[PDB]
RNA sequence: GACGGUGUUCUACGGAGCAAGGAGGGGAUGGAAGAGAACAGGUCCGUUAUGCCCUGAGAUGAGGCGGGCUGCACGCGCACUACGAUAGAUGGCGCUUCUGCCUGCUGUGAGGGAUGAAGCUGUGUAAGGGGCUUCUGAACGUGGAAUUCCUAGUAAUAGCGGC
């Protein structure tokens, strides 16, 4: 093996404040991360520019630098609108993509908003009862 | 009346092997290719154990010392590989 | 210009075998000749009735088969029939004869149904049950 | 055509697959490197330029059957759907990529209008040099 | 579940007592002469009528 | 024109050594593929009439997520006598017919009484049962080394026929048949 | 040109009005004395036996079979005899 | 070891049906010889003994 | 016009096994059918079938609008999807055919896909019930005593029609 695989890696990666595992390829080794899937980690490790083909524990601080930043805001490297998981807001307006703490920091306020106008969905939703169409009578004990 | 005996008593997934290797240092790679050369039958499995490295590195340290190497295939699938070692 | 046509039949798909004279061997599946056929089935059931008689007694014949409907392993012995009841209909007219009921008798020895039809024929479905002979779980308490 | 049926359906693909690259006319879509190719689909396609082996998939049975309708092409490129605690059914393509593929040949000049024959002499003479090549 | 019924049983014994020296021992005769003589309309009956006469007539 | 079993593997010079199943083992309906629909093969005597090479490849298709796969199993076939032959230098057909032989037991053991006189009694295996219990021991040991191993199931199924046409003890098949012969002799 | 068409549900009374008329029309202006047989339409439905949800759960299918038969014979001006038939569906186009 | 061949099938006396009586005629020096057996024997049939000291009736 | 008819091995002359020839072989296959009795079996919610009782204008009759039959600590019966390499992902080949075949990646929780979030849409008088896109990603490591169906083009696997 000259030059198929390389000859020492890094067995630990910090991005995000994640340890990433750094003997994996690169699109697979960023869905440690939540808020990335393996649909849309592997559309910004093609649009920067990043070799699918290599491992994640393999990487100067040049990659981890740019892909670190792109994952903050994607609409910036060129993903399309209807690829984040947080369109057009209820409360300003602004798409954007939920990563990380900011996921379960943004439905923990929505039960919150939504007991104050005293909503049914959001006094189920709170007490883990089944909140879509199904029923509740012989599954889910 | 009362589930007593449905419920299940097993155990906590009997233990695991340690993650095998990823890279291939070329002292080794040079011990690879010191006993795959008088061989019958060389197989992706036979080198993945002995030397404990991931099953897709261990078919790269074929295909790289099949160019100029003593190895060479007589046959392939998608599902197997057989390198038959050139005395 | 000397030509003959057959049929075959397996379960519930069809073949037909137009076998001139040219003085070239050669056969071609729906238009694709006998070097570029990818099932491995259909050229391992083809080539030992090529053995069984032998190669000499066909020399410069071309057929041209086809089959458009059924399966997959039925459609092989479909084809195979109509490409072995078309070596004898074609040694009745326009060969020795007495060389025709000896190579008769040494496919039939291999097998009696590449000259005749299989007459297996799939059963119907009764109620109260999922198939012919199967029945729904009875419960007892 | 005739002929189309001597040569091994892989190669011929790989034939005018580098050719249409060396041309520069062809536009791919909107965006390929991050559309998977269908609705029963769960990754996008592990090669980097599928658009162009897509393609010399379609100019390949354009000549085998003479006329190709925006309906049999999503009914040809399907998969099969993964539905959950269900059992699995059938879809097709997206209708957006058989189209767009149907009018970078029509610009180029190779297919017609026809509802019974769609290829132009010109479509006819390049499709030949690619038979006599891998013979 | 090879056995002949009564009715084709009985009426066998009536055609080997009256048209007795008309009839030899091979199934193909032994038919010919059950289409002459008795009137039915099952092809399986007189088939069943012919085969149990020739097995009368050897015994 | 003479036919050898996937091109390349003759039928003769595969004597069976032994001679009370030697009219049981069928090498004489000869195929370039172990796959023959007929009808011959129904009845209580057409047991004897299904080839040796087949019996073996439809005892592969099991546990009904494998229901009726045998041009899979036909496929996994020509892989395993591939290596079978470049690594013990031998006729690959030949050293199955040496398997079947050395892993069906001789003799097994019955009861007779009714729950204060039940006897392990011994009795002797007729022929064609002889060979429903080695087939059946021989794939069992080849579903378990392929379960959740790393290993293919083609060289999973040459060590267990290079080890039981030797009796080498590291077969799954032979140590099972010395159980039920060493049983079945003490109760005698 | 005549054309004359036969249509019933039960057949034992649709082959004697395809003899009758084999007779008092063979000394006529016309010949070929025969009759096409098509094969025959069939309609069908499925449902339970049991009048309410008790016992074994029981089905049955019925059908509604028609067979039909075809007539060609150009003639001019050759009738009533056929309309007297209780159960076969003349038709005279 | 020793053999024998099946010639006459006494009767099927098991718990269940299981078992086969039969009487085996030994080669290496004939003896007519008692003997169950557990498999679909016909006659004709030879089986196989690894020692030929019982009669079982 | 296929009859255990022909040969063969046993028979109580009732019949049974195994062979050949044959498009078809042992009730030719699968169904449909099915005397006369019984049960206090089920149905008055199926019927302008029906005896007796009950009800009669703020009607136990006829319409219109909202709600419910879908509520959820818990016990049970039939099913669907899984626990992975005999595999999953992605492409190619077959077309008015098919539920298959070949295949660069994965060497193991990339197996599994419940629960919930944001955004787009169809039917309809009325829908967070029905579909689609990105994210979240459970339990599950082949299951205790018991127990069900099955003898060949069948069991088991993967599917398409109709009601």
């Amino acid at each position: 093996n000259y030059t198929y695989d390389p000859a020492e890696v890094q067995y630990i990666v910090r991005i995000h404040n994640t340890n990433i595992d750094g003997t994996k390829r690169i699109p697979f080794a960023l869905t440690k991360i939540r808020g990335i899937g393996i649909r849309i980690a592997t559309a910004i490790c093609k649009r920067l520019g990043i070799d699918l083909r290599k491992r994640a524990g393999e990487m100067g601080e040049d990659e981890m630098k740019r892909i670190s930043d792109a994952i903050l805001d994607p609409a910036s490297v060129g993903i399309p609108e209807s690829y984040m998981n947080h369109q057009r807001d209820i409360i300003d307006g602004t798409t954007s993509h939920l990563i990380g703490t900011r996921l379960d920091a943004d439905l923990r306020m929505m039960i919150e908003r939504g007991k104050k106008n005293k909503r049914i969905r959001a006094y189920r939703l709170d007490v883990g009862l089944k909140v879509r169409g199904q029923r509740t009578k012989s599954n889910g004990r | 009346g009362t589930r007593k005996d449905k419920k299940k008593w097993g155990d906590g997934r009997k233990k695991e092997e340690v993650r095998r290797a990823v890279t291939v240092s070329e002292e080794l790679l040079a011990k690879v290719r010191k006993d795959v050369g008088r061989a019958s039958v060389v197989t992706r499995y036979m080198i993945g154990s002995r030397y404990n490295l991931n099953l897709g590195v261990a078919e790269n340290v074929l295909r790289h010392l099949s160019n100029e190497g003593v190895v060479q295939q007589v046959l392939g699938n998608r599902r197997m590989t057989i390198y038959a070692g050139c005395r | 210009v000397k030509s003959v046509t057959t049929q075959g039949k397996k379960k519930r798909a069809v073949a037909t075998c137009v076998c001139t004279q040219t003085g070239e061997f050669s056969i071609r599946i729906n238009k694709v000749p006998f070097k570029l056929i990818t099932n491995t089935l259909m050229i391992a059931k083809l080539k030992e009735i090529i053995c069984i008689v032998e190669q000499a007694n066909i020399k410069d014949l071309s057929f041209d088969i086809t089959c458009k409907i059924g399966g997959d392993v039925s459609r092989v012995y479909a084809v195979r029939m109509a490409f072995a009841k078309a070596i004898l209909a074609f040694y009745g007219t326009y060969f020795d004869e007495w060389k025709k009921q000896e190579i008769q008798k040494r496919l039939l020895d291999f097998d009696r149904f590449s000259l005749v039809a299989d007459s297996r024929k799939r059963e119907p479905k009764k109620f109260g049950g999922p198939g012919a002979r199967a029945r729904y779980q009875k419960s007892y308490r | 055509i005739e002929g189309i049926y001597e040569v091994m359906p892989e190669k011929f693909n790989e034939a005018l697959k580098s050719y249409l690259k060396s041309t520069n006319e062809v536009v791919p879509l909107q965006d390929h490197d991050i559309m998977k190719t269908g609705e029963g689909r769960e990754q996008a396609p592990i090669e980097e330029d599928w658009y162009f082996t897509r393609m010399a998939s379609i100019v390949r049975q354009i000549s085998i059957k003479g006329a190709v309708t925006s309906e049999f092409l999503a009914k040809r490129y399907g998969s099969l759907k993964n539905r959950g605690c269900r059992p699995s059914k059938y879809v097709g393509a997206y209708p957006e990529i058989g189209e767009s593929v149907l009018e970078n040949l029509k610009n180029m000049g190779w297919i017609n209008e026809h509802p019974k024959d769609m290829l132009t002499e010109k479509g006819k003479t390049i499709v030949r040099e690619i038979i006599e090549k891998v013979r | 579940g090879c056995v002949r019924n009564k009715i084709v049983k009985r009426a066998a014994r009536t055609i080997a007592e009256k048209y007795f020296q008309r009839l030899d021992s091979t199934f193909d005769h032994n038919l010919l002469v059950v289409q002459d003589v008795a009137v039915v309309q099952s092809k399986k009956l007189k088939n069943e009528i012919a085969g149990y006469l020739t097995s009368l007539y050897k015994k | 024109a003479e036919i050898n079993l996937f091109e390349k593997y003759s039928y003769e010079e595969v004597k069976v050594n032994n001679v009370s199943l030697r009219p049981y083992i069928n090498l004489s309906r000869r195929g370039i593929v172990p796959h023959a629909a007929t009808t011959i093969t129904k009845g209580t005597t057409g047991k004897a009439r299904i080839p040796i090479a087949e019996r073996f490849v439809c005892s592969l298709m099991r546990h009904g997520r494998n229901s009726g796969k045998k041009r899979l199993a036909i496929n996994i076939f020509e892989d395993a006598c591939f290596i079978i032959h470049s690594m013990t230098k031998k006729n690959p057909l030949q050293v199955l017919v040496d398997a079947i032989v050395n892993s069906g037991p001789r003799e097994d053991t019955a009861r007779i009484g009714r729950a204060g006189s039940m006897r392990r009694t011994s009795v002797d295996v007729s022929p064609l049962k002889r060979i429903s219990i080695a087939i059946s021991n021989l794939s069992a040991g080849i579903r378990n080394a392929s379960f959740r191993n790393r290993i293919t199931l083609a060289e999973a199924i040459a060590n267990e026929l290079i080890a039981a046409s030797t009796n080498s003890q590291n077969s799954y098949a032979v140590n099972k048949k010395k159980e039920i012969e060493r049983i079945a002799q003490s109760n005698r | 040109k005549v054309c004359i068409d036969m249509a019933s549900l039960e057949e034992k009374q649709i082959n004697k009005v395809c003899r009758e008329f084999y007779e008092y029309g063979k000394t006529f202006i016309d010949d070929l004395q025969r009759e096409t047989v098509l094969p025959k339409k069939v309609e069908s439905i499925t449902t339970l036996r049991n009048p309410s949800g008790q016992g074994t759960k029981k089905w049955s299918r019925y059908k509604m079979i028609v067979h039909l038969r075809n007539f060609y014979l150009e003639a001019t001006h050759q009738v009533q005899f056929l309309r007297n038939f209780p159960h076969v569906e003349i038709n005279l186009s | 070891e020793f053999f024998g061949e099946v010639t006459h099938v006494l009767g099927r006396t098991g718990g269940s049906g299981l078992l086969t009586q039969v009487k085996m005629e030994l080669m290496h020096n004939k003896r007519t010889i008692q003997r169950a057996v557990k498999g679909p024997v016909a006659v004709g049939d030879i089986i196989e003994i690894l020692e030929c000291e019982r009669e079982h009736r």
